[PDB]
């Protein structure tokens, strides 16, 4: 099946408009950080972390839908992106 | 007591012979390099003399990253070193055989490894990850970033009384409670499409008793009870607590990395 | 000590003997004449 989840930012950074997204499970990180990047206009060399329960930056090799059965919160997994290391 | 057992694995090592990849044409066929691997480390972390080994024979401008493999299988450099073992070469003759390479990255197998501030991240990210499910993040968050600094000091220099110094910290738990909230576990398996299963355990019954090895894999993995269902290289009864297992037998990034292998000859 | 816990122990021990130990001094000795 699939997972929601739900974008939010840490400026300075570009926000998204849609940040309600419906993801497989499947998916990993990686794959979510590269589909951001276009929708913030942000290239290859522009680095951009993803955390989760705004404490750590999972793997980009890590699955969605393993974060999401972990540190999921009310049917969605909640992310958080910044354009540099928010937290340690 | 207990803390021989933290010995044990911490020193753990694997006897590994580093070959470089060439063929059957080639000027000079290169010596095999012969290391034993700290099992509760990484690659990349300590695989610098067998780069300065190999680069001798080599160009300038034929070095690049280095990358290893093992029966034509790329070795994930965030794996640690144990548990790549245990997985893929344990049923295999000694010592492990990997194959050393410099040009053809599989970059659709492998994560590159640009530095060790890569490394220590990678590192702090799984022990966050892991004390997010025993704490909520409410131990290592609340440590001091020298604190940060000496759990992976301790890792890269091998030095077992400074790395527990701190990591003491995050094995211990509320006294009202009987163990950690969750534990982080990672179930490994060659035949699973899965790249490993980690989902929310308690390690302690609602009567109160302490959930077993047997439990877990019972309730997140029973498709293993024929099997070797392997930890640090070693075989631990199914009836052993859980709660004591995360404890001890976790490695340095606070995880307890469990392989399961089918059963050798 | 509990039963489960001594096993772990004789197996660390023994996965040692079986593998650290069998090489460390032949790898050792290898890396000299190198
Ligand atoms: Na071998």
């Amino acid at each position: 099946k699939k997972i929601d989840i739900l974008l939010k930012a840490v400026g300075d950074t570009p926000i998204m408009k849609t940040k309600k997204w419906a993801v497989e499970r499947t998916r990993t990180i990686q794959g979510l950080i590269d589909f951001i990047k276009k929708f913030l206009k942000l290239v290859a060399s522009e680095q951009l972390f993803i955390y989760v329960n705004q404490s750590f930056a999972p793997s980009p090799d890590q699955e969605v839908g393993t974060l999401y059965e972990c540190f999921g919160s009310d049917g969605k997994l909640v992310l958080h992106y910044c354009k540099s290391q928010a937290w340690g | 007591d207990d803390k021989d057992v933290l010995r044990d694995v911490w020193f753990g090592r694997i006897p590994t012979c580093f070959t470089l990849y060439q063929d059957e044409i080639t000027e000079r066929e290169a010596e095999p390099y012969y290391l034993l691997l700290p099992r509760v480390s990484y690659l990349t972390l300590v695989t610098d003399k067998v780069k300065k080994h190999f680069q001798k024979v080599m160009r300038q401008e034929d070095i690049s990253e280095i990358w290893f493999e093992y029966e034509g299988t790329p070795l994930k450099w965030h794996y640690p070193i144990g548990l790549l073992f245990d997985l893929l070469a344990s049923s295999s003759a000694l010592p492990w055989n990997i194959t050393v390479h410099f040009k053809s990255f599989p970059e659709k197998d492998l994560l590159h490894c640009p530095s060790k501030d890569a490394i220590e991240a990678h590192f702090m990210s799984c022990m966050k990850e892991a004390d997010a499910l025993k704490h909520k993040s409410q131990v290592i968050n609340e440590m001091q970033k020298k604190d940060h600094k000496q759990l992976w000091m301790g890792l890269q220099n091998d030095r077992f009384d400074q790395f527990w110094a701190i990591n003491r910290k995050l094995m211990e738990y509320p006294a009202e409670e009987n163990g950690f909230r969750y534990i982080p576990f990672r179930i490994y398996q060659t035949t699973t499409e899965r790249p490993f299963i980690q989902k929310l355990f308690r390690p302690v019954a609602a009567d109160g008793q302490l959930h077993t090895l047997g439990d877990l894999l019972k309730e997140v993995c029973p498709s293993a009870i024929k099997n070797q269902v392997m930890i640090h290289g070693i075989e631990p009864m199914l009836e052993t607590p859980l709660q004591w297992l995360s404890e001890h037998l976790s490695y340095p990034d606070n995880f307890l990395h469990i392989s399961i292998i089918p059963q050798p000859t | 000590m509990p039963r489960w816990k001594r096993h772990i122990s004789e197996q660390l021990r023994r996965r040692d003997r079986l593998q650290r130990q069998a090489f460390e001094e032949i790898i050792l000795q290898y890396n000299k004449l190198l």
